[PDB]
Order: C-alpha cells, then structure tokens, then sequence
C-alpha cells in the first residue's frame, strides 16, 4: 500500500558465513602449574565459567566439514607454537659427527619381571663413541652414548655410523623445562561472529543440520597427536559413524568415530639414566648414559574382547556403504614410518606401535557367531628421538630421555582408513581397509566437523506503517 | 510445495469409532497448523478443530468437546482424527486443511480430497 | 512468552522475533576477548590473535553504527525512516511477512537492493537537515 | 566559583560536581598516544606498547558509547530515562544524595544493581521504539 | 545539476559544495584495508602496515563521532546549534561566504578560533542537559 | 641477453645446507651483451639535449 514506509531494525537475528581470526582461551585450573607447556600456553585468556549454548529451534542450516576453515586455522595454530617454543633451545650441531658404534653390554639380572615375553632392549640399541668440542673450542673430549637403531644411518667402514637428520637439516634440543601434555584449548570467536554447532547425534560430514545451536567458544579441543588411532577424542552420541568427502574415491581416507571407548596401556618398561655432557659455550646435550635394571621392549596392551566387539560394529556399519561385499582388515602396506606405525606420545616419550594384530581379519558373512575367551593383545613398540612429526615442514627435535619407568593410559576413539581400489579382483565380493592414512588435519576434522563461523549481521530493512515525525 | 492426502471412504456401524488420518508431505509439518472440517452432503462445511502439529495444542467445538480428540505424529509426518459414539447424522465428508501462515493464518492454503464416512 | 538467548529466535517469523532485539544487540562489542590474557607475551602466536580479534570486534561494532548516524537512527533500537517503500524491492503485504517469514529468509529476499536501500536513507537524512536550515 | 581540571572535583558532592561533567567527558579518546613516535619502528618494545594503548583507548571509548546508544541517550551530557527509580536501590532522599555524598561514595552504594539497572534501562528504551511503530 | 565524486566539489563555492556533504562522510571508516589480505602472514613487512591502517582508520572515524557527541549533533548531517556567531571570529555577510568563499578558504579564516568554538560547542551542549533536569 | 651455457650443479657445504655453484659452461660462450637501435638512440638523446639548451 502507500501506507509503507522503511524502517530500520537493530538487533536483527541474521547470520552468514564467515571467516575470523579465533583466539584461545584455557581452564585456570590446568594453569599456575609453572610446567610451561607448549600448546596451551600463558597468553590463552581464561575461560568463560558459565558457557551459553543456545538451542535455535526452527533453524536448517548447512554444514560442510572437508571444507571448514577451523581446521586449517587449528593446524596454523599447532604448528606455529611448535616452532616457536624450540626456538630458545639448543641446537645439536656438534652431534653431526662421525659415530663408532659396537653392541651395548649390560649388568642385571631381572628375570623379565612381568609376564610379557616381547624381547629386550639389546640389538635395538647401539653404544657409539664420538668426539666433542667442550666449552674451550680448542680442546675435544670423546664422550659416549646410547642411540636406538632408528636414530642412527650407517654411512661407510662397517662399524661407522651418523644421525639420520645430519644430511636433512638440523635439529634442536628439547627444553627440558617444556611439557607435552596436550590440554584442552576453547577457540573462541571476536564480538559481532558466532558459532553454529551442529546437535544431530547421527550427522555424517555435510548437509542440513536441523538440530543447529548457537555457542560462542568450542569445546575442550586436546592437540593430540596419532596417526593410526585417535586418542583422548571425545566419543560419539548416537552410534558409530563413518565419514569421508566420498566413499566411492579411495584416495580420500575414512574417519571411524567410536561411541563407546576401549582402553590402550603403553609402558616403557626399561630405566634409562639421563647424563649430561658439555658440547659448546652454553651447550648440554642430554643423552642415554646406561640402562640399568629392567630391559624390555616397550609394549601397549590392548584388551582382546573389547578390540573384537569394536570392530565388529564398525564392520556392521562399513556393510551399509559397501552392501554386498565382505570386508577385512589389513596392515599399513608401506610408507614411512608415522604411517606403518601407529605413532604418538607420553610424558615426551615418542612410540611406534605395530598394531598388526588389530588390523589382520577377515569378516566374510557373519554366517555363525564366533566365541573366544579373553585375551590380551601385546603391541611391540619402538622408541624414537629425532622426531619429524610435521613431514619435514617444522622444525626437527631431539627428544631427551626421561629417567625411570613410563606408563600411559588413553582411549581409542576413532581409526583413520584407507580403502584400497581395484577393477576385477576387487569387485570378488571383497574389501580391504589399512589403518593410517590422510595427514594431521584429520586429527582435527574430528573435533571440529560440528562447528560453523558465521557473522552477524544485526541490521534489518522492513516495510511498515510507521513514518518519521517531520519538525 | 506441500500437499494433504486422506484415506479411503469407510462404512461404520452406528456406535462404533472411526480414526481418519490425514498424511502431510513435501513441506514442514511443523510449522503450519491443521484443521479439520466436515461437509454433510447437500450442506456446507462445518469447523470441527484445530491442531498445532509443532506443540499439540488442540481447540476444539463444544458439542465435539467430549467426543472429538485430535493428535498428531511428527516422525512420518501424518495428522489424526478420531471420533467416537458415531450418531446417524454423522454421516459428511470429512476434510483436512492447512493454515494460510506459520502465525494468525486467517485462511487455509491446502485442503485435501475428502473421506466420506457412512453412519 | 519466555526470555530468549542469542539467536535463540533466528527460526521464528519476524512478528515474534522483533520482540527480541536487545538481546542480539547487547552482544556486538563486549566479550571475553578484552581480558587480561591471564619472549614477548604479546608478540607469541596467540598474543597477536587476541589482538586482531580485538580489532576485529571494534570494526564490526562500527560498520553498523556508521550507517545509524547517517540514517538519523542513532540511539534507537527500531528507527522510522521517512522513506517510503517501493514495490520492487518487494510486494508482499503484512502478513506474508510479519506472520510468514523469517529475518534471515526476507533479509535475503531483497538482497539485490540493500545497497540501493541505503543509499537512499542517507539521501533522505541529507533532505531533512537541508530543509531545517533554510526553514528555521 | 572557578573552573577545575580533569577530575578535579572528584572530592566534591554530587550537586557541585555535576557542573564540571564536561571536563571528564572531553578526555576520552584524544591522548598524546596518537602523535607520530617521533628494526622494525612498530616492532619495537615500545612500537608495540604505543599500539596497544591506541586500541585500549578506543575499547574505553566504545564500551561508554555503546550503552549511550542502547538507552537512547546518545549525543547527550545529562539524559532523562522514563525507568521510575526503585526503593530498593537506594531510598536516600534529595539531600541525603546531592548535598551529602561524592560520586565515588554513591556508585559504590548502589554498586550491587548497576547491571540490573544497565538491563532495565536497555528494556525501557525498547518498549519506547515498540509502542511508537505501532501507533504512527 | 549532476552528481559528484569523492573531494568533486572542492573547488566550488559553499552554496554548492554543501549539496555534496553525503558523498564525503559516506567514505570515513569504510575501505579495501579491511578485505582478506588474500613466516607469519600478519607479522611480514605488509601484515603490520595494514594492520596499523585498520586502527588509523578506525581513530579518525572516532575523532569526529566525539566531537558530534559532545555539541548533540549524534546521527545528523547538518546540525544546528543554539551558539550565537561571534563577530570576532568573522564579521563576513551571507554572500561572501556562501557564494564567494570555499570550505578550504573558510576552514583557514576561522583556523584561530576553531578551538574556542570547540569549547564553547561542548559548554552549550551541557547547558541545555543541565536546564532540562530542573525543568521536568 | 648472456649466450653462456652455465650448468647448475649442487654440493653440501653443512648439515643441511647446500651450495649452487657453476659446475662448467659447455656449448656457446660469449660475453653477455645488450643492443640498442643506434638510429633510435640519437634521437632521444637530441630531444634531450633540446630541452637542456
Ligand atoms: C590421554 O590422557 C591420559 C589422561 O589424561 C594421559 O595419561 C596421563 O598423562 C599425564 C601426563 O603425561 C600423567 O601425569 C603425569 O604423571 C607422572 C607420574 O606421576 C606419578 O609419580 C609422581 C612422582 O613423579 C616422580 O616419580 C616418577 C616415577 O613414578 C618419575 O618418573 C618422575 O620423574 C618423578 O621422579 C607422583 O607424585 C604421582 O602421584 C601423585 O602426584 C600428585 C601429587 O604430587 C597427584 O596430584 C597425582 O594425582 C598423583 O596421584 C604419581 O605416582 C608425573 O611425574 C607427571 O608430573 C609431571 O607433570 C606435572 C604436570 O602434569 C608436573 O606438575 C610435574 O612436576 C611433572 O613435570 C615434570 O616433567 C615435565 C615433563 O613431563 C616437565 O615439563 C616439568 O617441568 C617437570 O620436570 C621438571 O622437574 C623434574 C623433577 O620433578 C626434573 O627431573 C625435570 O628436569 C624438570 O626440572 C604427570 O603428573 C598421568 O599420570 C597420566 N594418566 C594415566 C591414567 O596414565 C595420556 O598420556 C593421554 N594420551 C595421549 C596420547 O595424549
Ligand atoms: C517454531 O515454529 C513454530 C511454528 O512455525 C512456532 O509456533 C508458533 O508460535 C507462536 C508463538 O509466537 C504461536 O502464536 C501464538 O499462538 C497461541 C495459541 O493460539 C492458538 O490458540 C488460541 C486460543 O488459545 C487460548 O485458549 C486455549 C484453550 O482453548 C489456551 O490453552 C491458550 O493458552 C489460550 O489461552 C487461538 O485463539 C489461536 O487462533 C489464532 O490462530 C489461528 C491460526 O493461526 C487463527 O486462524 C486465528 O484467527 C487466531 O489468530 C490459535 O488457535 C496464541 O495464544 C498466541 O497469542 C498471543 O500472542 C499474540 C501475538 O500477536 C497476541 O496477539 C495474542 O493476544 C496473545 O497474546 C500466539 O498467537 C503460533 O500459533 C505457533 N504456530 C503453530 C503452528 O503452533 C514457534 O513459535 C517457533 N519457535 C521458535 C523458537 O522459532
Ligand atoms: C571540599 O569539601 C568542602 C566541605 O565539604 C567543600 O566546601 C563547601 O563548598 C561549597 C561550594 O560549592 C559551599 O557551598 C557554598 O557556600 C557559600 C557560603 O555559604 C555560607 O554563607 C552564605 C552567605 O554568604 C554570603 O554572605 C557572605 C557575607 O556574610 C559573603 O562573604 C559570601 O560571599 C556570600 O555572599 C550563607 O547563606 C550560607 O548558608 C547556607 O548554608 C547553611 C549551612 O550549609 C544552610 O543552613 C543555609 O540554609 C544556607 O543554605 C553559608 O552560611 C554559598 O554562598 C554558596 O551559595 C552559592 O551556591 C549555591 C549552590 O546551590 C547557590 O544556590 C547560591 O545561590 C549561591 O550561588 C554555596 O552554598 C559549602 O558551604 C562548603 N562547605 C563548608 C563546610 O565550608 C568544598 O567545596 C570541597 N572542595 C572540593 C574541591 O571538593
Ligand atoms: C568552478 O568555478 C566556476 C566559477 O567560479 C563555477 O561556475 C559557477 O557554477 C554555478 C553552478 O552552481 C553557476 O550558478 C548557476 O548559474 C546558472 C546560470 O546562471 C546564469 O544564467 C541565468 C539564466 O539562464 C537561464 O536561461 C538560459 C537561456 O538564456 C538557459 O540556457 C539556462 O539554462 C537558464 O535556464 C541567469 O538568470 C543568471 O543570473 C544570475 O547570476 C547573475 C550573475 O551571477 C546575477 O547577477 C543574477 O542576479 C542571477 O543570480 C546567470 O546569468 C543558473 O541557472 C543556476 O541557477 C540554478 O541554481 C540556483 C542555485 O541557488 C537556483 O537558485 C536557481 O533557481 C537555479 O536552479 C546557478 O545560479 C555560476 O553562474 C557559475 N559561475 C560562472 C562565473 O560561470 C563552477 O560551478 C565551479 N565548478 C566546480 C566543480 O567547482
Ligand atoms: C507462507 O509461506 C508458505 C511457504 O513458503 C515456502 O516455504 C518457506 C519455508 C520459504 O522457503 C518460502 O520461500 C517458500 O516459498 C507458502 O506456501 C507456498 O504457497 C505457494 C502458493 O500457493 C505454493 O506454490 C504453489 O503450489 C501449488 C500446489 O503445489 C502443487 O504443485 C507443486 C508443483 O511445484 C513444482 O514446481 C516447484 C517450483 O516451481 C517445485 O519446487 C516443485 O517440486 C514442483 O516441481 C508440487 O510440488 C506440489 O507437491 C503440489 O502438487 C501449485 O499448484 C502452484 O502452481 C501454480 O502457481 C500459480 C498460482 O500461485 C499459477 O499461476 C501457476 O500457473 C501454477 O499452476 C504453486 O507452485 C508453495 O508450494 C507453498 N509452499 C509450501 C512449502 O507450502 C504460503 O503461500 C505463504 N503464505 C502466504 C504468502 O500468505
Ligand atoms: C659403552 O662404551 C663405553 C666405551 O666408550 C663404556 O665405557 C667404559 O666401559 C668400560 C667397561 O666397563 C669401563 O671400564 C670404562 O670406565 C668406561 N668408560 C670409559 C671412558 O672407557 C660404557 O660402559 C659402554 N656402555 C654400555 C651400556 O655398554
Ligand atoms: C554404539 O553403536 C552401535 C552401532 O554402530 C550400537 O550397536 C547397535 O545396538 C542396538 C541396540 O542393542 C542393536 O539393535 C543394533 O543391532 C546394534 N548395531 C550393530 C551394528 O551391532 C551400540 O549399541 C552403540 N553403543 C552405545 C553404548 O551407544
Ligand atoms: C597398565 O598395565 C600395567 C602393567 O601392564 C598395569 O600395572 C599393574 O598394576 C597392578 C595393580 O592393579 C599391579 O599389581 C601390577 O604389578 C602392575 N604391573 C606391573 C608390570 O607393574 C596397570 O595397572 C595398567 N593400567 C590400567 C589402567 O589398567
Ligand atoms: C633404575 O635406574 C635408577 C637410576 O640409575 C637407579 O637408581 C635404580 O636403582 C634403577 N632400578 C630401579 C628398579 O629403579
Ligand atoms: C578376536 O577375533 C579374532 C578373529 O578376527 C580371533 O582370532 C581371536 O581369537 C578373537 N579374540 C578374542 C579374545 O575373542
Ligand atoms: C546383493 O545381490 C543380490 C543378488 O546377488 C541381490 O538380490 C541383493 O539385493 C543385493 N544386496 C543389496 C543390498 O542390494
Ligand atoms: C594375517 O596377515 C597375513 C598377511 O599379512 C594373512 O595372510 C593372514 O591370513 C592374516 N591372518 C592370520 C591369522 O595370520
Ligand atoms: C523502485 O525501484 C526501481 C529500481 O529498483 C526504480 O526503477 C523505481 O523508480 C522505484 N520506484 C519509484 C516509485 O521510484
Ligand atoms: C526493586 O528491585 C528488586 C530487586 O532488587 C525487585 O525485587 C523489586 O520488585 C523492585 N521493585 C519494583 C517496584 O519493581
Ligand atoms: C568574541 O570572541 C572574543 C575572543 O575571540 C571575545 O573576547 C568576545 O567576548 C566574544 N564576543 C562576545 C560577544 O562574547
Ligand atoms: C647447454 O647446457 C645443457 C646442460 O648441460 C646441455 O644439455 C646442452 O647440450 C648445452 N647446449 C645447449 C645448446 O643447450
């Protein structure tokens, strides 16, 4: 009618998408412990005590993760504190010498004091001699030390060996002060953005999202780091899902979300000795000096029942995609050692599993059920010190001993997949997944595949009967 | 958009219960509300209730009021009419409607095809 | 009637969720990001994120304010324009708005002419303070 | 009677403190802070120093602003509400406020209600945008 | 008569250059500095000059939104005052500024005065607050 | 433009570091040249010479 008129609405509930600079923000309770961890650290503002998490009814929207900026921001993120915290530490340059390397010798008794007959330590590490500068440049002093296998590469003249990273690049000391626990970090948004999060317990990766409510920070995200299994995760609501960009191309790799949790024990029963020596002005290296007492192989146990009844309804829900086809399980078959290994941390200790156990089976129809007593599955692990966790684009570390015994408990919380392709014998009413695959980002699309950044736009144009009062 | 369908005509002996469903599809059950509305032969229609299929609020007409109830089904979105204590003059055809807008309709936009109910 | 949170009525038409303006607009510059953030602590990667989030937060606030000013709605939360409407932006009568629509779903309707829409509101503005100087 | 400097009358009453708002309200926002600072010359240790005392003064600024705007008071040195005051607050009579105690005595009197006051005062000047779109 | 761009009217007289007022004041605080910005990106040589852009371009913005503030001139483009012209200032009639004069020449004429007209802006603000509490 | 032929060839110097060097320069050698148009250049530099008169 003639009677309209444009009136202007503040405070309009309206929305698009967006993309923001997140900032962090941390429990204080995890704080004031001095211990200086890396990813959450001082700068992290404190949390909110009462979050506020707004259920919006009549509300449809997209979510799209494979393409969720968050994700990439968090592995900006994650690197760049990494790089920075190495930064004032040493560097391991005089360390790229000539190593003469013989069989380490040993004074124990220690009747493999536990039940587990996995091996010892002995033929995984060398005792190798070199020749250092001490704090006079001047003057050089042969010192000793304790390398793994896998930390040392054999150059020439059968009993001359070097570090791995010395033709790479080089490599830097962890502080010792530094912490490796991942705590949570709550990325939060600038005033004038929101949150979308997404509450269908059953929501594979993209598509409408009717059960949307509105937060302003995101969850405890943990920075922790797998390749094979994620850990420490947060689990499912409704069941397991299985998501990937698209299941029909093998080049993208499955993410497995478990609804209920199935315990992982790691230990590292030996007792390594932490010894200092002087390498330069201002420089101490901390190596190996003697591994007294206990000498076994590092092992995580893994209860077999639990193992068996998780991937049997993850096989349940793989026979959904792939109908008419049966499905099995199969080691990593090459790659790198990150991939071939399922790879992660404790107390800065870093592990290489095999978990060949988990992943060898074969499920052809479910014709009759299988029963078997408990049994608990024995891991061979392998320890490592030159680390190269970010594919060679941050910055190399040397991981320092720890002194005594190492014991970690965690969760399993998902599996990351990679289906194999195939033209005829493939199509034998057959499937083949092996466990890793994908990169570091997944680790996070994980925790962060419910969430969407938008921008408020709180200006509304509306016609209404309304007119300005003219003086 | 949006379309109401019935079910088949039925023949009920006098005394007996009749439920009538009415199947909403291709739009949001929730946000409209339903009407049902019966049309005597030879007569023009008559406004039996109405039923909100997003909270279940009823209203319904006083001599209905004690033999008339209304429920909805959200999951396979359908609306449901039944009517008890089935007098000789029952005997209309039986119409569901949907509400010209999500708030104040003032007017009913979809209707369906009608069940003719013998009594 | 109950209280809503934020965005609490994004889903309800426009009849309902005008009743909740305060509440979107009370959160646009104030939040958790000005704290005291319990080696430069202020150049480490999460001090220079605070930062720009900090200015962030202030260029939002201000790209709706500076419409306000021009239009002449500063210090209002419904502001009446002396503009009158033009059925092409749209011609839907009140209740296919008020009792049918969204916010978020009409804000896109008339998309194409938001632009055109201001436009005119600071030329409307300009009018009127023309023709209070050489009236008074 | 002579005039003061900044804050030069916080030891007054409120009735003598009153005629000296302008002088508080002028230093908000212009500082020293925004001269030219006379190697990175913004990354040093006080590049950076200088850069976040000029978003800080603009954060002090903004939050009084946006309050001003929200109770519709915006453009105004002593505005007049429509909220009737409550006897629960305070219950200090004319003289009891004005002739007795300083503004600092009184703010943290009254300390415990100003965010229920802030809400109500937000409230009030909505219900005021409300019942003038639907009665032009 | 034909529209102008950004500065157009510069070199024209008052009369006609204060029929272009909108074309400036629509460019005050918005611009490309704020886009996406297509070895920490926002730390090379280019992330900090922008950054500091984005605050440089936020403090002018301000400095002028507080001066409007203090005289009640909040959400106008010309705004009248109650301050008589003091024929100190300048004693030239209407046709020698409005029709001889341009707003570079005149801002220089009165550049002596500008900061007591200032002042006195703000002092006549505050009367009228003050003379409209004990009114009502 | 530089008629050489140089070869791009790579050894270590250090951990990590690696130096490029000119391994050898094999086919055409020559010393590197520019041309200019004589013709063009006599006038630019007589319309200079005008204005600085
Ligand atoms: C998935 O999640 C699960 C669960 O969240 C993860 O599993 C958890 O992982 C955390 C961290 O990895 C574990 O916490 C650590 O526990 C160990 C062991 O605690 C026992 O021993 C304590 C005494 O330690 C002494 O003895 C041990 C041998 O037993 C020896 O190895 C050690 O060096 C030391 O000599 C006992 O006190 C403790 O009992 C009780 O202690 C507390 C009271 O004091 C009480 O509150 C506890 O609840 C507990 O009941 C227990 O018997 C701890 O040693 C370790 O402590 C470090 O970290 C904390 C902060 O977390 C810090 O306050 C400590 O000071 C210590 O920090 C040192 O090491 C840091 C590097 O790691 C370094 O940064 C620090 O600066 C400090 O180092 C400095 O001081 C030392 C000397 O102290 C010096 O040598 C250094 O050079 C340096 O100057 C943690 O608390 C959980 O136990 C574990 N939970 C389970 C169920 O397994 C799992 O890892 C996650 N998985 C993944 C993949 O993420
Ligand atoms: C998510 O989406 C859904 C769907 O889109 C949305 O649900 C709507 O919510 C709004 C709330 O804003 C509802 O509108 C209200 O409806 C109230 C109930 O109205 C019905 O009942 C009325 C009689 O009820 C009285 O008597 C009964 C006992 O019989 C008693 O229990 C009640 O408490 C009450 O006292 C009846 O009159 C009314 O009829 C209206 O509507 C029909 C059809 O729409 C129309 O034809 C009529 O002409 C008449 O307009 C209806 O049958 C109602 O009480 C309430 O009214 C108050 O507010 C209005 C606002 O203007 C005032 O004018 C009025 O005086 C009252 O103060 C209001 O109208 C709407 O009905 C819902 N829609 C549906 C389909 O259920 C959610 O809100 C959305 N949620 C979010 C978060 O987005
Ligand atoms: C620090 O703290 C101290 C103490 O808290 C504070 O001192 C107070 O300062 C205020 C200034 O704002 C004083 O208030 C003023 O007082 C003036 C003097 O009042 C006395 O004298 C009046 C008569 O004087 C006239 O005649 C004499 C000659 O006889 C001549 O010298 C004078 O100049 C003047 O011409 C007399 O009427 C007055 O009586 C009042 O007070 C008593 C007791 O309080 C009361 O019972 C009466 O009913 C009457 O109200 C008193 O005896 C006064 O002139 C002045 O009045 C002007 O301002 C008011 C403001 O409303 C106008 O209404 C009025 O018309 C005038 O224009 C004003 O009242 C106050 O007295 C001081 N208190 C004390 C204890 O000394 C400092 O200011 C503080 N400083 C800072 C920086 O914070
Ligand atoms: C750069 O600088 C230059 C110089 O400083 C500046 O040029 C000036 O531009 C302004 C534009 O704002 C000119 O002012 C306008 O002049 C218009 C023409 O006025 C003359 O002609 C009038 C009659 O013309 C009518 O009839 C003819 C046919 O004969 C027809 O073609 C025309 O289109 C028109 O219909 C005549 O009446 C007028 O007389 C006025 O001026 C004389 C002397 O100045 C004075 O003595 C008279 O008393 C009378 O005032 C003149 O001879 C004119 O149409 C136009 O009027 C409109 O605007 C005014 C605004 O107030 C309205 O009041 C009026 O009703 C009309 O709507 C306006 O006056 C000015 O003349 C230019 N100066 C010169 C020297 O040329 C540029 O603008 C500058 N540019 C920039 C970018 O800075
Ligand atoms: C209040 O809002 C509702 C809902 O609005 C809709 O949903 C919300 C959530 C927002 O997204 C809105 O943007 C959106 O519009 C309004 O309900 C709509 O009302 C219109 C008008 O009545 C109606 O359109 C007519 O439907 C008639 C019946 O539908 C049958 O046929 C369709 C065929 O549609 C085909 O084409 C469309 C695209 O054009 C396809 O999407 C569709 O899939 C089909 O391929 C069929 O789909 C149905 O199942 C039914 O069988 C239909 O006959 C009409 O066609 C005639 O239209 C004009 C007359 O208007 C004639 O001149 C033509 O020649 C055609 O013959 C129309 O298509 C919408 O379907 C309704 N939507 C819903 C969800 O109910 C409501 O009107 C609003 N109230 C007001 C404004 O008061
Ligand atoms: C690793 O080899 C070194 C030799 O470089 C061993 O150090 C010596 O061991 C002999 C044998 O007991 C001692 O007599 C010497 O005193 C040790 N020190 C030196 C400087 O020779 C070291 O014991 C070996 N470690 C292990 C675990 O086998
Ligand atoms: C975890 O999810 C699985 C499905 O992946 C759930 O297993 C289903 O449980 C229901 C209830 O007993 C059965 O009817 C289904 O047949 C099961 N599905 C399969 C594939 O076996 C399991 O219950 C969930 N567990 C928890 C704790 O939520
Ligand atoms: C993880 O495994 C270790 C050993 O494999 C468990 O340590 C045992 O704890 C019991 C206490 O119940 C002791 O009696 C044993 O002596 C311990 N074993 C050894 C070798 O010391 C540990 O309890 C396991 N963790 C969890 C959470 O079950
Ligand atoms: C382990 O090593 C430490 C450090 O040398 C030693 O004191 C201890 O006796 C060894 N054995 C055990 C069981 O801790
Ligand atoms: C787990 O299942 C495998 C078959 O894949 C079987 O060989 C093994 O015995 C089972 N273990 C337990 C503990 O049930
Ligand atoms: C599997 O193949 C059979 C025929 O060989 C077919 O009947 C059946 O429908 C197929 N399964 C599915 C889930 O389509
Ligand atoms: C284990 O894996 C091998 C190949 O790696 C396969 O041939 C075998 O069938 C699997 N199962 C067992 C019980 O070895
Ligand atoms: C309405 O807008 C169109 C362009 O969007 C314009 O052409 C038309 O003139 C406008 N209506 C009026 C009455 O000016
Ligand atoms: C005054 O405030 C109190 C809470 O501080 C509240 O309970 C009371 O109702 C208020 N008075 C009135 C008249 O609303
Ligand atoms: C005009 O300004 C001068 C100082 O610039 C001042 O002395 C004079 O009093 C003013 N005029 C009036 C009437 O106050
Ligand atoms: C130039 O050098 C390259 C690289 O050694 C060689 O392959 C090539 O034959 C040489 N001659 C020419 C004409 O390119």
């Amino acid at each position: 009618a003639e009677n309209l008129w444009v009136t202007v609405y503040y405070g309009v509930p309206v929305w698009k998408d967006a993309d923001t600079t997140l900032f962090c923000a941390s429990d204080a309770k995890a704080h004031e412990t001095e211990a200086h961890n890396i990813w959450a650290t001082h700068a992290c503002v404190p949390t909110d005590p009462n979050p506020q998490e707004i259920y919006m009814e009549n509300v449809t929207e997209n979510f799209n993760m494979w393409k969720n900026n968050m994700v990439e921001q968090m592995q900006e993120d994650i690197i760049s504190l990494w790089d920075q915290s190495l930064k004032p530490c040493v560097k391991l340059t005089p360390l790229c010498v000539t190593l003469s390397c013989t069989n380490v010798t040993l004074t124990n008794v220690n009747y493999t004091n536990n039940f587990p007959n996995i091996g010892n330590i002995t033929d995984e590490v060398r005792n190798c001699s070199f020749n250092v500068t001490t704090e006079i440049r001047d003057k050089k002093q042969k010192v000793y030390a304790l390398f793994y296998k896998l930390d040392i590469v054999q150059m020439e003249n059968k009993n001359s060996y070097r570090l791995i990273n010395c033709n790479t690049s080089v490599c830097k000391q962890a502080c010792p002060k530094i912490s490796f626990d991942p705590i949570p970090i709550h990325y939060c948004t600038p005033a004038g953005y929101a949150i979308l999060k997404c509450n269908e317990k059953n929501f594979n990766g993209t598509g409408p999202c009717k059960n949307v409510s509105s937060v302003q920070c995101t969850h405890g995200i943990k920075p922790v780091v797998s390749t094979q299994l994620l850990l420490n995760g947060s689990l499912a609501e409704g069941e397991i899902i299985i998501r990937s960009e698209n299941l029909t191309n093998n080049a993208k790799t499955i993410i497995v979300h478990l609804n209920k949790s199935v315990e992982i024990n790691c230990t590292r029963p030996s007792n390594n000795t932490r010894t200092s020596v002087t390498i330069g002005p201002g420089q101490v290296f901390y190596r190996t000096g003697d591994i007294i007492g206990d000498i076994r192989k590092a092992y995580c146990e893994i209860n077999g029942t639990k193992w068996n009844e998780t991937l049997k309804q993850v096989v349940g829900k793989l026979k959904e995609h792939f109908p008419n086809k049966t499905i099995s399980f199969q080691p990593p078959s090459g790659g790198d050692l990150e991939i071939t290994m399922h790879h992660f941390n404790c107390r800065g200790e870093f592990f290489y599993c095999n978990t060949t156990q988990l992943f060898n089976s074969t499920w052809i129809n479910s014709t009759t059920i299988k029963e078997y007593n408990d049994t608990i599955i024995y891991l061979p692990c392998k320890i490592k010190q030159i680390i190269n966790m970010w594919q060679g684009v941050g910055q190399c570390m040397y991981a320092p001993p720890i002194r005594g015994k190492i014991n970690c408990v965690s969760n399993i919380t998902g599996i990351l997949l990679t289906r194999d392709g195939g033209d005829a014998n493939a199509t034998n009413d057959t499937e083949t997944f092996r466990p890793g695959g994908g990169n570091i980002k997944d680790n996070w699309r994980s925790e962060l595949y419910k969430y969407k950044v938008v921008q408020i736009e709180p200006l509304g144009i509306a016609p209404t009967k309304c007119k300005r009062r003219v003086v | 958009q949006s379309y109401l369908v019935q079910s088949g005509p039925e023949v009920k002996k006098p005394g007996t219960a009749v439920k009538v469903s009415c199947q909403a599809s291709r739009y949001p059950f929730t946000f409209f509300g339903i009407s049902w509305v019966r049309q005597a032969p030879g007569k023009g229609p008559q406004w039996m209730g109405w039923i909100s299929p997003y909270n279940g609020h009823a209203i319904y007409l006083d001599e209905l009021k004690d033999r008339l109830t209304l429920t909805t089904d959200t999951d396979t979105t359908t609306a449901y009419m039944e009517l008890r204590n089935l007098r000789s003059a029952d005997t209309a055809v039986y119409f569901c409607a949907r509400d010209h807008t999500r708030q104040d309709s003032r007017g009913y936009d979809f209707w369906g095809q009608g069940t003719l109910v013998t009594v | 009637a109950m209280i809503f949170g934020f965005l609490g009525a994004a889903g309800s038409t426009m009849g309902a969720a005008s009743n909740t303006l305060t509440v979107q607009a009370r959160q646009l510059l104030s939040g958790i990001v000005q704290q005291q953030s319990n080696h430069l602590l202020q150049l480490t990667v999460w001090g220079i994120k605070q930062l720009q989030a900090r200015v962030l937060a202030v260029e939002r606030y201000l790209e709706v304010q500076k419409f306000l000013g021009l239009w002449g709605c500063s210090g209002k939360i419904i502001c009446c324009t002396a503009v009158p409407w033009n059925s092409t932006w749209s011609n839907k009568s009140f209740e296919q708005i008020w009792n049918n629509m969204t916010w978020i779903e009409w804000e896109r309707e008339i998309s194409n002419y938001t632009s055109q829409i201001y436009d005119i509101l600071t030329e409307s503005q300009f009018q009127q303070d023309i023709n209070e100087v050489d009236l008074l």
